């Protein structure tokens, strides 16, 4: 079939929940109180109080 | 001519508040969105262990 990795037909982007980044095993990025929860980039949430 | 002559001889105004009671408020709100997930999580866990009967009976 299509080969997304070669041709660009990416179709599973909706499956991510969150991503977190940590330099030197200590400094969370972007840090600095920037986002509403970015010691983790919360891509989507299943329940939203 | 005389005797009585000594003295002298709409549509919609659209109110709104009418005859109901008074009203009040408070700001301690909204745990409730969590139970909608509690309920539908635990509902799955029921079926999950019905399956664990069947998957042990089938042995």
């Amino acid at each position: 079939g299509s080969i997304p990795y070669l041709d660009g037909t990416f179709y599973l982007n909706h499956t991510f929940k969150k991503v977190s980044i940590m330099f030197d095993s200590s400094v969370s990025w972007p840090g600095n109180d920037r986002l509403l929860t970015p010691n983790e980039f919360e891509i989507k949430r299943s329940v939203d109080g | 001519a005389a005797a009585a002559m000594t003295a002298t001889r709409m549509p919609s105004s659209g109110s709104s508040p009418s005859v109901p009671s008074s009203i009040i408020a408070e700001e301690k709100l909204l745990a409730l969105l969590a139970e909608l997930e509690a309920l539908s999580r635990q509902l799955a866990a029921l079926t999950q262990q019905v399956s664990e009967l069947r998957e042990q009976q089938q042995q």
